[PDB]
């Protein structure tokens, strides 16, 4: 059984291909929707459907922490709720009130502000 | 109120698939 | 026309930042993560503006610059807003829409103001 190549529908018979998405493809048919390059031992990322590499993520495809409007690292991991997204990091994810910690703590959403407490989001009006 | 729930970047690696040499 | 001291026009809840470019990373003015109040003062004695942020838990001032009569004020995203100066970009991570929307109205207001 020779593998099956999802971009083109024929078979690979090099004895070197890439499998990424739960799918096999060409080496050559892998490849940043961006730049170009042969993803095939790099990490990637899909955005809009289409595969980029790291760098192009990073130089166009955002994510933008919420709390300190930096770039989130693809590879790490985050919090997000709703559109919003955030460092999981003492400096992201705390209390706009107290600063208290809510990486894996109750808390209480409002547009961009997040809280740990009714309390916290009663004052701060 | 809710709670805080980490999500994985959506970073993935794409494997090389090749074998070793002799 | 006017009066020889200073009074709030508007008032706004933001997260003062600076850029750091050595580093390519925004980071909180002051070096302290949290939210300030920021005022836009006139005096309109010698008619001049300034923008105040002390923090909200702290009061520690963290931003207090005059606003220059030529200032590219950028609305980068709508609860993000940014400008330099001659060493420095600055920017604002406003807590809600509204806090953004107010804010920039008084800056467009300030500007206007400054050149009319
Ligand atoms: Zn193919
Ligand atoms: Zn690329
Ligand atoms: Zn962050
Ligand atoms: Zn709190
Ligand atoms: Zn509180």
């Amino acid at each position: 059984e020779k593998p099956r190549c999802a971009g083109c529908d024929e078979l690979i018979f090099s004895n070197e291909y890439t499998q990424a998405e739960n799918q096999n493809w060409h080496l050559k048919h892998f490849c940043c929707f961006d730049c170009d390059s042969i993803l095939a031992g790099e990490i990637y990322v899909m955005v809009n459907d289409k595969p980029v590499c790291k760098p192009c993520y990073v130089k166009n495809h955002a994510v933008v922490c919420q709390g300190c409007h930096n770039a989130i690292d693809p590879e790490v991991q985050r919090v997000t709720y709703n559109n919003f997204s955030w460092h999981a990091s003492t400096e992201c994810f705390l209390c706009s009130c107290c600063s208290k910690c809510l990486i894996g703590q109750k808390f209480m959403p409002v547009e961009g502000m997040v809280f740990c407490s009714v309390e916290c989001k009663k004052r701060m009006s | 109120l809710q709670t805080a729930s980490l999500r994985d970047g959506p970073a993935k690696r794409a494997v090389w698939v090749r074998h070793t040499s002799s | 026309a006017a009066r020889m001291s200073e009074q709030s026009i508007c008032q706004a809840r933001a997260a003062v930042m600076v850029y750091d470019d050595a580093n390519k990373k925004w980071v909180p003015a002051g070096g302290s993560t949290g939210f300030s109040r920021v005022h836009i003062y006139h005096h309109t004695g010698n008619n001049t503006f300034r923008v105040v942020g002390r923090k909200i838990q702290d009061h520690q001032v963290v931003i207090n610059c005059a606003i220059p009569k030529g200032l590219k004020y950028n609305q980068a995203t709508q609860t993000f807003h940014q400008w330099r100066d001659a060493r420095q970009v600055y920017g604002l991570n406003f807590g809600s829409k509204e806090d953004a929307n107010v804010f920039a109205s008084a800056m467009m207001h300030a500007l206007e103001v400054l050149n009319s």
